């Protein structure tokens, strides 16, 4: 909780561009074969974004201002990435949002919360019978005044450690406004090294959570393992970039979904 | 801080306490009078002493208020009935004896 | 909630918070299952069409005498020593009779009360303390004994007593409508469905006058409604078939 790891090195915040990425379905209304033309929270295109690496030199897991929005472009292995906690003081100070993710179901709750300096979900003793499944909770010691709570349906995801290019790409959009936190999500695998792929991207809409708080900062919840100075990492990557009030020119197919998206 | 506010104070929690041990006293002697039997006869003698000690047990802290003190008249017509010790007063010999002439005479 | 099997004591009464759901309240009034059913500042019929954010429902047991002394502004032990409703309070009233339930032959001293407290309850205010009460200046120090009493009172419960001393279970809801959004709602209507016809119907929060035709299109499993190059809805999906 209150012990850093041994292996961490911190390095700069190295950062890259994201050229089409910030694109999202507005809303729900059904538009096909029209350009429409919108302005909401949005990542501009050809923009800057910062680089973030976790792993057992370089693990990234500082806390970060939120504003109105931010977006998030993550490139997953073994799914180190379990969730983000959100709030203001992201502690029992006031109620805070905690996106965990324990491999089972995503658990997500607004609370008062006891922070840690470190805060995360480790593994312990791998060897025979690999295991590989939540076993030590360190992000908080206790709570309560829990305004709000949900779960998701029950799935199984692979923690285990992998190697090579990254097979995976998680890009989610996270804002709130008028007390209504809202979250648009997209998949797609992926066969890259490091940095982002090239290509179009249009996110989906996951869930819309009222949870009626303020949330003027966010920290990254990471999974550590070793078979709390001496917890390890995979090979994981993630990005954080800010939204802004851009206008772009959506364009929809006969299907209903973007075919491409050129910021005004 | 005044003597009538702890008078007004033992009365209300009396006739909670006394309601419950004066039904029972009163119920054990029901089923003693509507069915004779070994069990009621017993109830009848235990609720009856249970209760009978009751007011023997009040009675002593009922005389630790004095009445000169208490300006409420439905104050001290409660602690009037309680001020009074009934068969306590009387030696232990003379205590003892007379519910024996009672229960001789009857 | 009511049909719990055990309930919190006067002192120990339990609050429960209901929240993201649906209330139908024509179930409960129309059931005939309570003794007494009375609401303040709100009337019954208007629930179902009124939302709220937060619903509080009080549970514990009181005698039948005791009941009289729920409601805003009121007075007497139980509501000054146990539990008080605030004038503003906007919730109902429910109670019915327990004595098949909770009233057993020898007694039942598991409800018990709060008979003294140095001064009255606040508002929506629960104090468990077992701190012995002291009447006069005389010291106490826990010991019971003169100018010393037990506050907590057991609430005799036996078939044979008075109907107006009988045990009564309570269940007090109490309706806040704070800054957060709204959630609990009232039941839905969902009627039938015509097609091919001039009708004017109301989908959600949307209404308008038109033909319903079922067509080819596919609407995103998302996208509810749709729109056309006018911003005007050609078409829309049943909130409640797909």
């Amino acid at each position: 909780q209150c012990v850093n790891l041994t292996t961490r090195t911190q390095l700069p915040p190295a950062y890259t561009n994201s050229f089409t990425r910030g694109v999202y379905y507005p809303d729900k209304v059904f538009r096909s074969s029209v350009l429409h033309s919108t302005q909401d929270l949005f990542l501009p295109f050809f923009s800057n974004v910062t680089w973030f690496h976790a792993i057992h030199k370089r693990f990234d897991n500082p806390v970060l201002p939120f504003n109105d929005g931010v977006y998030f472009a993550s490139t997953e292995k073994s799914n180190i990435i379990r969730g983000w906690i959100f709030g203001t003081t992201l502690d029992s100070k006031t109620q805070s949002l905690l996106i965990v993710n324990n491999a089972t179901n995503v658990v997500i709750k607004v609370c008062e919360f006891q922070f840690c300096n470190d805060p995360f979900l480790d593994v312990y003793y791998h060897k025979n019978n690999k295991s590989w499944m939540k076993s030590e909770f360190r992000v908080y010691s206790s709570a309560n005044n829990c305004t709000f709570e949900y779960v998701s349906q029950p799935f199984l995801m692979d923690l285990e450690g992998k190697q090579g290019n990254f097979k995976n790409l998680r890009e989610f959009v996270f804002k709130n406004i008028d007390g209504y936190f809202k979250i648009y999500s997209k998949h797609t695998p992926i066969n890259l090294v490091r940095d982002l792929p090239q290509g179009f991207s249009a996110l989906e809409p996951l869930v819309d959570l009222p949870i009626g708080i303020n949330i003027t900062r966010f920290q990254t919840l990471l999974a550590l393992h070793r078979s709390s100075s001496g917890w390890t990492a995979g090979a994981a990557a993630y990005y954080v970039g800010y939204l802004q009030p851009r206008t772009f020119l959506l364009k929809y197919n006969e299907n209903g979904t973007i075919t491409d998206a050129v910021d005004c | 801080s005044t003597i009538e506010e702890q008078a007004k104070t033992f009365l209300d929690k009396f006739n909670h306490e006394a309601e419950d041990l004066f039904y029972q006293s009163s119920l054990a002697s029901w089923n003693y009078n509507t069915n004779i039997t070994e069990e009621n006869v017993q109830n009848m003698n235990n609720a009856g002493d249970k209760w009978s000690a009751f007011l023997k047990e009040q009675s002593t802290l009922a005389q630790m208020y004095p009445l000169q003190e208490i300006q409420n008249l439905t104050v001290k017509l409660q602690l009037q009935a309680l001020q009074q010790n009934g068969s306590s007063v009387l030696s232990e010999d003379k205590s003892k004896r007379l519910n024996t002439i009672l229960n001789t005479m009857s | 909630v009511f049909n719990a099997t055990r309930f919190a004591s006067v002192y120990a009464w339990n609050r429960k918070r209901i929240s993201n759901c649906v209330a139908d309240y024509s179930v409960l009034y129309n059931s005939a299952s309570f003794s007494t059913f009375k609401c303040y500042g709100v009337s019954p019929t208007k629930l179902n069409d009124l939302c709220f954010t937060n619903v509080y429902a009080d549970s514990f047991v009181i005698r039948g005498d005791e009941v009289r002394q729920i409601a805003p502004g009121q007075t007497g032990k139980i509501a000054d020593y146990n539990y008080k409703l605030p004038d503003d309070f906007t919730g109902c009233v429910i109670a019915w009779n327990s004595n098949n339930l909770d009233s057993k032959v020898g007694g039942n001293y598991n409800y018990r009360y709060r008979l003294f407290r140095k001064s009255n309850l606040k508002p929506f205010e629960r104090d468990i303390s077992t701190e012995i009460y002291q009447a006069g200046s005389t010291p106490c120090n826990g010991v019971q004994g003169f100018n010393c009493y037990f506050p907590l009172q057991s609430y005799g419960f036996q078939p044979t007593n008075g109907v107006g001393y009988q045990p009564y279970r309570v269940v007090v809801l109490s309706f806040e409508l704070l800054h957060a959004p709204a959630t609990v709602c009232g039941p839905k209507k969902s009627t039938n469905l015509v097609k091919n016809k001039c009708v004017n119907f109301n989908f959600n929060g949307l209404t308008g006058t038109g033909v319903l035709t079922e067509s080819n299109k596919k609407f995103l499993p998302f996208q509810q409604f749709g729109r056309d190059i006018a911003d005007t809805t050609d078409a829309v999906r049943d909130p409640q078939t797909l």
